[PDB]
C-alpha cells in the first residue's frame, strides 16, 4: 500500500504548525544534545499503572439501603454551629489512556552507540535511506528485530530511521524473514500498547507490509494472533461520522477505525482456512469477509 | 565514560609511555609496589606491578566505583612480560540481557568452571614478552550463549611488567598493526 | 506616565518621551508571523501586560517590559466579528466585547498548558453574554458589594 | 450552479490567492471565522460558487493551496484570513523550487501531483455543476510554472469539456527578480497554449506604474498590487454570483473572445481608480468608466495597445446604470479609433453588466481585450533566451532533471509560430 | 527543517566561527550558557534559530557546527573561553600534532587518520536535520591545516553525498600582504582538488578587509577580530532568507542555480554595505539607492580584484531591514543603465535580488553601528582572473628552483601533484577567457 516514510514529516508539520494542535508533550527526559548517549530509564513502555485512587474516596456499602454512599464529615471545631438554625460512580481504569512511552528502546541505543549501517540520504527528492552496505546480505536475526524496536519511537530522526529501516528490509528480505517472525512479537505488541495514535498508526501499516512482504508469512503468524489482536478489539470502532462532509484527510492514512479493518481483511485473506476463527476468538465483532 | 566518544580501529586505555599513564586507573598497593622502569628486551619504559599477595595488589580501570568504561570494542589486546609469577586479570562484561558477567584469567590455575557471574579460566603464558588477545564476544556466547555489548571494568593484579592495553574491535595481523601497536623487539 | 503605546493596522509600537529635546523614540513591537488588525488596546494597572484586540477575533496579550508577544486570546473559539470594545477589570481580568454583541470576561493569568507542561494555555473565559448589536464603549463603576457595573454603549446607541 | 473550483500555485500565486479570498469573503459578507454576517439574500443566493457548507453554518472556499517549501503556508495561516482554509487543503513539500522549471515539472512536481489531483478530485465532486477551472501562477519561479502546468496537463487529460483559466503573472521586460527567467517563461508557454482557454497576463511592472501615477501610492508593497489583481479576478465572475441585465457566464466570454484556438493570451483592466484626492472631484458616470478601461495605461500587462489592434475586446459593468449608454459607448469607440480594430470582424466588443456594484463603491467596470499587441511580450522574451540558449548559459541545471536540448528548441518555436499568428491578423 | 552545517577548519577558520557563532547567539538572544531565558520566547515559535541550532531535551540550544584543527592551542583556547558552555566537547576536534603549513602533512599523513572521526561527527550531525540546505565550509588557504584537511574532507564528502552542495568561504593569500613563504604551493594545490568537488566558494582576502575598515569605519588598529566580526556580519545577511520572513525570500538551490552558469566558473567575489560607525550614521539617511551604490563599488569589495577589468556574468543582492520592492527595482535599473559596469551578452537579465524584514544586529563592544538597512552583494564576474594569474605565475617561478619540494616529496607525495595542479590552474585561466 502506501508508504510511511514520508507522510509522516509533513503529517506532523500540518498539525503542529497549520492547526493549533499540540505535539503532544513528547518526554525527553535524559536525551540531550545529539553528541552525548542518552541514559536509558528502567521503566517500560505499554505498562498497566496502579489505581490511585485514595482511602476514603472510596464509598462504603450502606446495609440498610443497598447503595454505595461516600462517608459522613467528621466534625472541626472551627465549623462549629451558631445562634441560626431553621433549616458515586467507580474510578475509571485507563482502557483509552495514552501510556507513557520513554526513549528507553533499543534501537535508539543501537543508533547511539553507532553499529547501524544506516544514515539519512538528502541528496534525493525526499527524505530517502542510505546504506553503508548491501541490504539482501544482512543478518536479518539481529537486524530486524531491532529495527522494529524503534517503531515506538516519536523523537526524530530515530523513527523515521526506524520506520524506513523495516520499509526497506522488509522489500528484499524474501525468505530470509520468515524464520525471523518469533522474534517480532515482542516489539510489535510493545508498540500497540502504547495507545499512542502515531505509533498505532505507522505500526498497522508496516504490518500490512510485513503479511505482504513473502509468502507463507500467513500461516507462521497465525499463532501469535493472542498477543497482537487484543489492541484491534478496541480502536475498532474508532471511527468519524462525518455524514455529507466528504474526508480530505483521507488522502493520508489516520482513520484507525479502518486501518484495522483493512488489516484483519488482509489477515483473514492470508492466515489460510482457520484464520478466521483465530481472529473471531479475539476480535468477536468480526466478520469473515470471504 | 568513555561513551559518546570514538571508537572504530583501536582504542588505548593504557599506555607506559607518557606524562602520566595511570590518568583513569585507581592503583592499591597493600605489599607491593607500582614503578615505571626501562625494560631490557623492548628497549623503553614499561610500568611494572609487583607485590605478595596477588589478590591485593592491582589496579582498576575506572577511577572509582559507580562509573563504567563504556566501550563496545570485541577485542581486546595485553602486551605483558612473563616473570614466571603469579599473574591474573579480570575483566567485567555487560550482556544483551542486562547483567554484569565478568570473566578471569589465572596463571596459578589449572581448570575453567563457569559460574552464573564469574567465569575463571587458566592461561597458558610463554616466556618473556609476548601478547594476548580475547575474543570477549566469543566467551560471552561460549559461556552463557549470550551476546556482548560492552566492557565496563578492567583489572590486572600483581606480578607483571605493561606495555599495552587496547581494544582492537577485530584481530588485527601484525603488518595491519600501526607501529605504536605491535611488539618490536630489537637486537 | 512618560511611554505610551499605539497600535494601528499592521504595527504597534511603544513611545518614549526624550527628555534631552522635543523628541520621542518608537521600539516596534515583534510578533512571531502575525499580521494583525489592532483595534482596541488596553494596559493593565501595572504596565505588565498590553492587551489589544483584533479583527480576527484574538485579544493578543504582550509583556511590556520588552514588548514581544504572549498569549493569543480566548481559547474554546473565537469572537465573531473581531475584538472591538476592550476594557480590563480591576480584579486583573479583561472585558472583551466584539462586533456582534458578544461580551465575555476572559482571565489572565499566565498559565502552563496541562498537556504540555513548557507551554501555556489559552485565556478561557469565565463569563459570557449576548447584547443587542455591536459593542463599542465600556466604562467601569465600582459597586464593590458583589462585583462591577460597566457601562456599555453599543453601535445601535443603546 | 456553476460553482467553480479555484487554485493557487507558487508563493505568489498563494499570496494574491489570500487576498481573492478576503477581498470575496468580505464580499459576500463572512467572517474570518468562517461565519456569514451579512445583511441581504443575494449574499446566500450564489455563494456556492465559490464556498462549500460546512457543520455550525460555517463556509470554507472551494480552494487548493500547492506549493513545495511550506514555510510560505505558515504565513497565509497566519494571515488574518488563513482560518477559513481547511487545513488538509494544503499539499507541499519540505524540498525547494529553486527556481528550476525542470524538477519543478519534472522531479519534485510528480512526487506531489497524485496527491493534489486526489484533492482536487474530491471537490470536484462536492460540486453540483462544476463550471471549470482556475489557477494562480508566476512564470518567473519554478513552483508556478513548473507545477502549475504539470497540473494543468493533468486536468486536461481529465476533465477536457471544462475550462481552464490562469491569472499567470509574466516577468518583466526591463525587471528581472531572477536570472533564469526566461527559461521559466518560454518552457511553461509551450505548455498553456495546448493546455488552456483562456489566459490572462499580467505583469508587476504595469501594476506599478497603476499604483503611481493613477493611485498616486507612495510606496507600494506586494498587497496593494495583489489587492489589484484581486480587485478584477473579482470582477469577471459577479455574473455568476449576482443578478445582472445581461450576465456573461465565462464559456460566452471564451467564444466572444477568442476566434481562434490559440489567440487566447487577454489584456486586462480595471476602472473606477482614483486617489483619495480625486475622489472628491470626478464623478461616477459611464463615460468615465469607459474611457479610464480604453487608455493605454489601465493596462496592467507590458504592452502598448496602440502598437496593435482589437482583435475582440470586452468590458464588463457592475453598478445600477441605464443598457443605452453603455451600448452607444462601446459603438463610438468602436467608431473613433476604427484603425485600432479589425475590418473582418464588425462589432468586436462584448458590453456585459451586473446588478450588484462593489462593496463600498456604486459603479465599477472591468476591461478584458484580446489585441495582438501582447506579440511583443512574446518577442522579448524569445530574445532573452535565444540569448543563453546561443550560449547554452545555466542550461546544465536542466539537463539535471533528464531533459534534453530538444525540449528547448520545440518550446522556442512554438512562441515564434504563436507571435506569428498574432501578426497575420494585424495587417497594421 | 532548514538548517545548515557549518564547519571550521584550520585557525582562521575557528577564529571567524567564534565571531559567526558569538553573532548568532546575540541575534537568536541565546545566552552563552545554551540556553535562553524565558522572556524571549513568543508563544509557539521555531525556525528562529532551527537553522543554526537544535533543542535538547530541556533547555539548551546546542550549535550545528563543528570546528577541526589540528593545533591544540586554538580549541583549547574556546574550551577555556566564555562560549564553553554552548559546545558539546565531542564537536571540538582537535590533534596533537599540526600541519605546519605543509600540503602533504595536511592530505596525506595526518588529516588521513581523523577524518574518520570528522566524517563520524557529520554523519551524527547531519541525521538530525530533517532538511539539509547545505554544509557551509570555512577553509583558509595557505596553512597547511586548511589546505591539506578542506580538501581531502571534501573528497569524502563528494564520495559520501556528491549531489548535496558545498559553499566555501575560503580566505585567499593576499597579493601584497602574506604571512607565508611557501604558501602558492599549497594554494595551487588545494584548488585542484577543490574546484572538482566544491559546488559554490566565495573567495576573500585580508588585504581589502583592511582597506575598508581603514576608509570607512576609520580604525588605524584593526586586528584579525575585526575582519571576523565583517565576515560573521556578511554569513548574518546571507543566512537570512533561510531563518526570517520576507518578500523574496532566497533558498541555497535556486541561489546557486542562478548564480553558476557553468559548472567550473563558480568562484565569487563579495561586498558589503553601509559599513560605518555610530558618528556617520548620524549624519546619513541610508537609502537604498546609497547602500546599493555603495555595494557595487569595486572599492568595497572584500578582494583584491578589479571588476571593471571584467563583465559580470551574473549577480545577487540580499538586502536586509526596512526596504521595498520598488526601490530595490529602482536601483537595478540606474545601475543596469549605467555604463561603468559590463555584462557579458548571453545574460540580458542577472539580478537575483532578496529581501528580508529582520533588520541587522550589533554585538555590544563591536566596530559597525546599529543600521535599519543593510547590502551583501555576490557576484560571479569573469574579472577575478587576475589573482589566479597572481599565483599561477607565483607558482612556477619558485617551482623552477624547486624550493621547499623536499618538504613535500618527503611527506607522501611526489612531483606530479604540481604539475597536474598547474595544468588544473592553466585550464581554469583559458576557460575564464573563453567567456568572452
Ligand atoms: C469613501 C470611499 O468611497 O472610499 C473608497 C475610495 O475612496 C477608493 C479610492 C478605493 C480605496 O482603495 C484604496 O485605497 C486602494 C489602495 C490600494 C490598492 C487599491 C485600492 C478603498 O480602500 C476601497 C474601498 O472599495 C471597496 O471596498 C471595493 O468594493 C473593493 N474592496 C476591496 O478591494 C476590499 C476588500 C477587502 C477589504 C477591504 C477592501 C472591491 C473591488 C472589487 C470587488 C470587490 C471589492 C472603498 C469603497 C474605498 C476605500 C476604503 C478608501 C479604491 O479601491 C477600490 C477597489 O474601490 C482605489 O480606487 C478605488 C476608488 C475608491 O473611491
Ligand atoms: N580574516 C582572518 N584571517 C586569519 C585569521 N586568523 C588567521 N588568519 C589567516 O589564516 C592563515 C593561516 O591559517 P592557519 O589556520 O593558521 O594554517 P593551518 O591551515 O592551520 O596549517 P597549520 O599551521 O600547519 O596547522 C593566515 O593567512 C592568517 O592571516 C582571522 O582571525 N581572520
Ligand atoms: N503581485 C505579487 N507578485 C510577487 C510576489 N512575490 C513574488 N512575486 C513574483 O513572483 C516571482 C517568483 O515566483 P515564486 O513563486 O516566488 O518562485 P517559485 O516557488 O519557484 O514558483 C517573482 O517574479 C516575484 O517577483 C507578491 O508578493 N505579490
Ligand atoms: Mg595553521
Amino acid at each position: 500500500n502506501g508508504d510511511v516514510a514520508g507522510s509522516l514529516f509533513t503529517s506532523t508539520y500540518r498539525n503542529v504548525k497549520l492547526a493549533g494542535k499540540a505535539p503532544p508533550a513528547a518526554n525527553l527526559s535524559g536525551t540531550g544534545s545529539c553528541f552525548d548517549t542518552t541514559s536509558l530509564s528502567p521503566a517500560r513502555a505499554g505498562a498497566h499503572k496502579a489505581l490511585d485512587v485514595q482511602k476514603d474516596e472510596l464509598p462504603v456499602w450502606s446495609k440498610s439501603t443497598l447503595s454505595y454512599k461516600y462517608p459522613a464529615g467528621r466534625p472541626n471545631p472551627t465549623g462549629f454551629l451558631k445562634k441560626g438554625d431553621g433549616e458515586p460512580s467507580p474510578p475509571q481504569a485507563g482502557a483509552y489512556k495514552r501510556r507513557e512511552n520513554p526513549p528507553n528502546t533499543a534501537f535508539r541505543r543501537f543508533y547511539e552507540r553507532g553499529d547501524l549501517p544506516i544514515a539519512v540520504d538528502h541528496r534525493g527528492s525526499k527524505n530517502m535511506i542510505a546504506w553503508k552496505v548491501d541490504i539482501e546480505k544482512l543478518d536479518y536475526h539481529h537486524y530486524l528485530p531491532i529495527f522494529f524496536d524503534g517503531i515506538r519511537e516519536t523523537q526524530e530522526p530515530y523513527r523515521f530511521l526506524a520506520v524506513k529501516g523495516v520499509e526497506d528490509m522488509l522489500r528484499v528480505g524474501g525468505s530470509k524473514i520468515l524464520p525471523v517472525i518469533p522474534q517480532l512479537i515482542i516489539p510489535i505488541k510493545t508498540a500497540l500498547n502504547t495507545r499512542d495514535h502515531s505509533v498505532m498508526c505507522i505500526t498497522l501499516q508496516l504490518l500490512q507490509k510485513l503479511v505482504l512482504s513473502a509468502d507463507l508469512v500467513g500461516e507462521a503468524l497465525v499463532p501469535y494472533y493472542r498477543q497482537i489482536l487484543p489492541i484491534f478489539n478496541l480502536y475498532k470502532n474508532k471511527n468519524k461520522n462525518l455524514g455529507d462532509g466528504i474526508d480530505y484527510g483521507q488522502r493520508n492514512y489516520d482513520c484507525l477505525g479502518e486501518l484495522i479493518a483493512d488489516t484483519l481483511a488482509l489477515f483473514e485473506q492470508k492466515g489460510g482456512d482457520d484464520a478466521f476463527i483465530n481472529i473471531k476468538y479475539m476480535v468477536p465483532t468480526y466478520e469473515s469477509s470471504v | 565514560m568513555f561513551k559518546n566518544a570514538f571508537q572504530s580501529g583501536f582504542l588505548s586505555v593504557l599506555y607506559s609511555i607518557g606524562s602520566k599513564p595511570l590518568e583513569i586507573w585507581d592503583k592499591q598497593v597493600s605489599n607491593g609496589h607500582i614503578k615505571r622502569i626501562t625494560d631490557a628486551d623492548i628497549q623503553s619504559s614499561v610500568l611494572e606491578i609487583m607485590g605478595q599477595n596477588v589478590s591485593t595488589t592491582y589496579i582498576t580501570c575506572p577511577a572509582d566505583p559507580n562509573k563504567t568504561l563504556g566501550i563496545k570494542l570485541p577485542f581486546l589486546v595485553l602486551i605483558i612480560k612473563n616473570l614466571n609469577k603469579y599473574f591474573s586479570f579480570e575483566v567485567q562484561v555487560l550482556d544483551d540481557k542486562n547483567v554484569r558477567r565478568r570473566f578471569r584469567a589465572s596463571n596459578y590455575q589449572s581448570t575453567t568452571r563457569v559460574k552464573p557471574f564469574i567465569c575463571t579460566m587458566p592461561m597458558r603464558l610463554d616466556s618473556g614478552w609476548n601478547q594476548i588477545q580475547f575474543n570477549l564476544s566469543d566467551f560471552t556466547r561460549r559461556a552463557y550463549g549470550t551476546n556482548y555489548i560492552e566492557t565496563l571494568r578492567v583489572q590486572v593484579h600483581a606480578n607483571c611488567r605493561i606495555r599495552r592495553i587496547y581494544f582492537s574491535d577485530r584481530l588485527y595481523s601484525e603488518e595491519e598493526l600501526p607501529a605504536e601497536f605491535k611488539l618490536f623487539l630489537p637486537i | 506616565p512618560d511611554k505610551l503605546i499605539t497600535a494601528g493596522n499592521f504595527n504597534m509600537n511603544v513611545w518614549t518621551y526624550d527628555a534631552g529635546n522635543n523628541k520621542l523614540r518608537p521600539t516596534d513591537a515583534t510578533l512571531g508571523t502575525l499580521k494583525r488588525v489592532f483595534k482596541s488596546v488596553v494596559v493593565d494597572a501595572n504596565d505588565e501586560y498590553a492587551y489589544c484586540g483584533t479583527t480576527t477575533g484574538d485579544v493578543l496579550q504582550i509583556a511590556l517590559e520588552r514588548v514581544l508577544f504572549k498569549n493569543t486570546g480566548p481559547a474554546k473559539g473565537n469572537v465573531q466579528m473581531g475584538v472591538t470594545a476592550t476594557c480590563e477589570v480591576p480584579t486583573g481580568d479583561i472585558l472583551v466585547g466584539g462586533g456582534d454583541g458578544s461580551l465575555q470576561v476572559l482571565r489572565t493569568v499566565p498559565e502552563p498548558s496541562s498537556t504540555n507542561p513548557k507551554l501555556l494555555r489559552k485565556m478561557p473565559a469565565l463569563a459570557g453574554t449576548k447584547v443587542e448589536g455591536a459593542i463599542t464603549s465600556i466604562a467601569l463603576a465600582d459597586m464593590n458589594a458583589r462585583g462591577f457595573t460597566f457601562f456599555v454603549g453599543t453601535a445601535m446607541c443603546n | 450552479m456553476r460553482e467553480i473550483v479555484h487554485i493557487q500555485g507558487g508563493q505568489c500565486g498563494n499570496q494574491i490567492g489570500a487576498k481573492f479570498w478576503e477581498v470575496v469573503s468580505d464580499e459576500h459578507g463572512i467572517d474570518p471565522t468562517g461565519t456569514y454576517h451579512g445583511d441581504s439574500d443575494l449574499q446566500l443566493e450564489r455563494i456556492n460558487v465559490y464556498f462549500n457548507e460546512a457543520t455550525g453554518g460555517r463556509y470554507v472556499p472551494r480552494a487548493i493551496l500547492m506549493d513545495l517549501e511550506p514555510g510560505t503556508m505558515d504565513s497565509v495561516r497566519s494571515g488574518p484570513y488563513g482560518q477559513i482554509f481547511r487545513p488538509d487543503n494544503f499539499v507541499f513539500g519540505q524540498t525547494g523550487a529553486g527556481n528550476n522549471w525542470a524538477k519543478g515539472h519534472y522531479t519534485e512536481g510528480a512526487e506531489l501531483i497524485d496527491s493534489v489531483l486526489d484533492v482536487v478530485r474530491k471537490e470536484a465532486e462536492s460540486c453540483d455543476c462544476l463550471q471549470g477551472f482556475q489557477v494562480c501562477h508566476s512564470l518567473g519561479g519554478g513552483t508556478g510554472s513548473g507545477m502549475g502546468t504539470l497540473l494543468i496537463s493533468k486536468i486536461r487529460e481529465e476533465y477536457p469539456d471544462r475550462m481552464m483559466l490562469t491569472f499567470s503573472v509574466v516577468p518583466s521586460p526591463k525587471v528581472s527578480d531572477t536570472v533564469v527567467e526566461p527559461y521559466n517563461a518560454t518552457l511553461s508557454v509551450h505548455q498553456l497554449v495546448e493546455n488552456a482557454d483562456e489566459c490572462m497576463v499580467l505583469d508587476n511592472e504595469a501594476l506599478y506604474d497603476i499604483c503611481f501615477r493613477t493611485l498616486k501610492l507612495t510606496t507600494p508593497t506586494f498587497g496593494d498590487l495583489n489587492h489589484l489583481i484581486s480587485a478584477v479576478m473579482s470582477g469577471i465572475t459577479c455574473c455568476l454570483r449576482f443578478p445582472g441585465q445581461l450576465n456573461a457566464d465565462l464559456r460566452k466570454l471564451a467564444v466572444n473572445l477568442i476566434p481562434f484556438p490559440r489567440l487566447h493570451f487577454f489584456m486586462v483592466g480595471f476602472t473606477p481608480l482614483t486617489s483619495r484626492g480625486s475622489q472628491q472631484y470626478r464623478a461616477l458616470t459611464v463615460p468615465e468608466l469607459t474611457q479610464q478601461m480604453w487608455d493605454a495605461k489601465n493596462m496592467m500587462c507590458a504592452a502598448d495597445p496602440r502598437h496593435g489592434r482589437y482583435l475582440t475586446a470586452s468590458a464588463l459593468f457592475r453598478g445600477r446604470m441605464s443598457t443605452k449608454e453603455v451600448d452607444e459607448q462601446m459603438l463610438n469607440v468602436q467608431n473613433k479609433n476604427s484603425s485600432y480594430f479589425v475590418e473582418w470582424i464588425p462589432n468586436n466588443v462584448k458590453s456585459s453588466v451586473c446588478d450588484i456594484p462593489p462593496k463600498g463603491l456604486k459603479m465599477s467596470a472591468t476591461f478584458i481585450g484580446n489585441s495582438t499587441a501582447i506579440q511583443e511580450m512574446f518577442k522579448r522574451v524569445s530574445e532573452q533566451f535565444t540569448a543563453m540558449f546561443r550560449r547554452k548559459a545555466f542550461l546544465h541545471w536542466y539537463t539535471g532533471e533528464g531533459m534534453d536540448e530538444m525540449e528547448f528548441t520545440e518550446a522556442e518555436s512554438n512562441m515564434n509560430d504563436l507571435v506569428s499568428e498574432y501578426q497575420q491578423y494585424q495587417d497594421a | 527543517m532548514r538548517e545548515v552545517i557549518s564547519i571550521h577548519i584550520g585557525q582562521a577558520g575557528i577564529q571567524v566561527g567564534n565571531a559567526c557563532w558569538e553573532l548568532y547567539c546575540l541575534e537568536h538572544g541565546i545566552q552563552p550558557d545554551g540556553q535562553m531565558p524565558s522572556d524571549k520566547t513568543i508563544g509557539g515559535g521555531d525556525d528562529a534559530f532551527n537553522t543554526f541550532f537544535s533543542e535538547t531535551g530541556a533547555g539548551k540550544h546546542v550549535p550545528r557546527c563543528i570546528f577541526l584543527d589540528l593545533e591544540p592551542t586554538v580549541v583549547d583556547e574556546v574550551r577555556t573561553g566564555t562560549y564553553r558552555q554552548l559546545f558539546h566537547p565531542e564537536q571540538l576536534i582537535s590533534g596533537k600534532e599540526d600541519a605546519a603549513n605543509n600540503f602533504a602533512r595536511g592530505h596525506y599523513t595526518i588529516g588521513k587518520e581523523i577524518v574518520d572521526l570528522a566524517l563520524d561527527r557529520i554523519r551524527k550531525l547531519a541525521d538530525n536535520c530533517t532538511g539539509l540546505q547545505g554544509f557551509l565550509v570555512f577553509n583558509a588557504v595557505g596553512g597547511g591545516t586548511g589546505s591539506g584537511l578542506g580538501s581531502l574532507l571534501l573528497e569524502r564528502l563528494s564520495v559520501d553525498y556528491g549531489k548535496k552542495s558545498k559553499l566555501g568561504f575560503t580566505v585567499y593569500p593576499s597579493p601584497q600582504v602574506s604571512t607565508a613563504v611557501v604558501e602558492p604551493y599549497n594554494s595551487v594545490l588545494s584548488t585542484h582538488s577543490l574546484l572538482e568537488h566544491t559546488d559554490v566558494a566565495v573567495m576573500l582576502d585580508n588585504e581589502a578587509i583592511y582597506d575598508i575598515c581603514r576608509r570607512s569605519l576609520d580604525i588605524e588598529r584593526p586586528t584579525y577580530t575585526n575582519l571576523n566580526r565583517l565576515i560573521a556580519q556578511v554569513i548574518s545577511s546571507l543566512t537570512a532568507s533561510l531563518r526570517f520572513d520576507g518578500a523574496l525570500n532566497v533558498d541555497i538551490t535556486e541561489f546557486q542555480t542562478n548564480l553558476v552558469p557553468y559548472p567550473r566558473i563558480h568562484f565569487m567575489l563579495s561586498s558589503y554595505a553601509p559599513i560605518i560607525s555610530a558618528e556617520k550614521a548620524y549624519h546619513e539617511q541610508l537609502s537604498v539607492a546609497e547602500i546599493t551604490n555603495a555595494a557595487f563599488e569595486p572599492a568595497s569589495m572584500m578582494v583584491k580584484c578589479d571588476p571593471r577589468h571584467g563583465k559580470y556574468m551574473a549577480c545577487c543582492l540580499m538586502y536586509r531591514g526596512d526596504v521595498v520592492p520598488k526601490d530595490v527595482n529602482a536601483s537595478v535599473a540606474t545601475i543596469k543603465t549605467k555604463r561603468t559596469i559590463q555584462f557579458v551578452d548571453w545574460c540580458p537579465t542577472g539580478f537575483k535580488c532578496g529581501i528580508n524584514y529582520q533588520p541587522p544586529t550589533v554585538v555590544p563592544g563591536g566596530d559597525l553601528a546599529k543600521v535599519q538597512r543593510a547590502v551583501c552583494m555576490i557576484s560571479n564576474s569573469t574579472a577575478i582572473g587576475e589573482i589566479f594569474s597572481r599565483l599561477d605565475h607565483k607558482f612556477d617561478l619558485m617551482y623552477a628552483k624547486r624550493a621547499f619540494v623536499h618538504w613535500y616529496v618527503g611527506e607522501g607525495m611526489e612531483e606530479g601533484e604540481f604539475s597536474e595542479a598547474r595544468e588544473d590552474l592553466a585550464a581554469l585561466e583559458k576557460d575564464f577567457e573563453e567567456v568572452g
